[PDB]
């Protein structure tokens, strides 16, 4: 099987920039086999170039597509708004046909440190067995974000799960939630419960925390 | 006028089957190929299948290969995919696509009429086909109770299948709501949660209620969010 890899996985990019694809094949494909798409959020694909070079119908001549071998390359002159999607290579060239993982193509605003917040476990859910303690990261820029759990000042590994928004439509920023979950019988032996949030928009990791009971 | 229709989507036990058709029209059918595509969760586009003009050639997916068969009816406009021995990883939504109307053999030949499905120019709606051993189950809701502003919440945890709606206050409140995509969890059940960043000060006088509704378990949640 030929595998196709993009990159990079996520191009911010402002409007009426140059935006250069990039898709990287494990094996030589030849040059008129080679297909992208476009996607838009709740939207289906849609195909931009076939063939290789060939602009699909009714695609706008400031897409374009090239690349042999096994490297292959597709270019927007100058984005539009309506141009911010994922973007898939695919490959006809060897059965069975594949596609690449995907390329975001995001709307690259300015830098915005992310809002804080810590929700302890209501009384409510502690009353049956388990606790789950949620931190809240809103709106922030860009959308890479570490956050870290800790219990005691012990930081915790394997069991948390993280969300994240797609980017919001107004102000380009993203939204992301992690939930720690403990047994009842785990939180009740402990009274430190903290996330630690690393982000671009932050000179030092910000620290939202509270003692269990307090 | 250029459509293609899937119908046959749903819930299918580890194991089962489920046949897969879509409707073309608005153009020649007979002339092109087709094919499906699916798309798993929070994942990219997978080929599945593809067959040609006249359902001669027809190959498959490796992950899919042997397990599941494609066909069409050309005087009747339909192409089909049965899919058989489900596993949960085939849990993604399938579109149906248009292939070519030509075709190339290996002496550089190229035959206009004659489509395949190398790549596609037509996509559907596409329909979700969840593959789960779980049982109906409502959700738990709980609260997320509360710079210069406050964020409260609801937990929406152990619920299945998809989906729930959250609104806040009947709908009056929309602005700074953050409602996450939901998380499958180990147990094959889902957990999502809905949040929202008011002013620190409204907190003693404005009451906030999640509404939480979850069709396939028969289950409607209210909950006043207090500090």
């Amino acid at each position: 099987e030929i595998v196709l890899t993009q990159s990079p996985a996520t191009l911010s990019v402002s409007p009426g920039e140059r935006a250069t694809l990039s898709c990287r094949a494990s094996q030589n494909v030849h040059p008129r086999y080679f297909a992208w798409y476009q996607q838009k959020r709740g939207q289906s694909p849609r195909l931009l170039i076939h063939s290789g070079s060939t602009r699909a119908a009714g695609i706008a001549d400031r897409f374009s597509g090239g690349g042999s071998g096994m490297h292959f390359t597709l270019t927007i002159t100058r984005v539009e708004p309506e141009d911010f999607a994922v973007y898939f290579c695919q490959q006809y060239g060897g059965s069975p046909y594949t596609f690449g993982q995907g390329t975001r193509v995001e709307l690259r605003r300015t830098v915005a440190a992310p809002s804080v917040f810590i929700f302890p476990p209501s009384d409510e859910q502690l009353k049956s067995g388990t606790a789950s303690v949620v931190c809240l990261l809103n709106n922030f820029y860009p959308r890479e974000a570490k956050v870290q759990w800790k219990v005691d000042n012990a930081l915790q590994s394997g069991n948390s799960q993280e969300s994240v928004t797609e980017q919001d439509s107004k102000d380009s920023t993203y939204s992301l939630s992690s939930t720690l979950t403990l047994s009842k019988a785990d939180y009740e032996k402990h009274k430190v419960y903290a996330c630690e949030v690393t982000h671009q928009g932050l000179s030092s990791p910000v620290t939202k925390s509270f003692n269990r009971g307090e | 006028e250029v459509q293609l229709v899937e119908s046959g989507g749903g819930l299918i036990r580890p194991g089962g089957s489920l046949r897969l058709s879509c409707k073309g029209s608005g153009f020649i059918f007979e002339n092109f190929g087709f094919g499906w595509v699916r798309q798993g969760p929070g994942k990219g586009l997978e080929w599945v299948s593809g067959t040609n003009w006249n359902g001669g050639d027809s190959r498959y997916g490796d992950s899919v290969k042997g397990r599941f068969t494609i066909s069409r009816d050309n005087s009747n406009n339909f192409v089909y995919l049965q899919m058989n021995s489900l596993r949960p990883e085939d849990t993604a939504i399938y579109y149906c696509a248009r292939g070519t109307d030509y075709t190339i053999d290996d002496q550089g030949i190229r035959y206009q009429g004659s489509g395949t499905f190398w790549y596609f120019d037509v996509w559907g709606r596409g329909t979700l086909v969840t593959v789960s051993s779980a049982s109906t189950k409502g959700p738990s809701v709980f609260p997320l109770a509360p710079g210069g502003t406050a964020a409260l919440g609801c937990l929406v945890k152990d619920y299945f299948p998809e989906p729930v709606t959250v609104s806040w206050n009947s709908g009056a409140l929309t602005s700074g709501v953050h409602t996450f995509p939901a998380v499958l969890q180990s147990s094959g059940l889902y957990s999502l949660s809905s949040v929202v960043t008011v002013p620190s000060s409204s907190l003693g006088t404005q009451t906030y209620i999640c509404n939480v509704n979850h069709k396939p378990s028969n289950t409607k949640v209210d909950k006043k969010v207090e500090p």
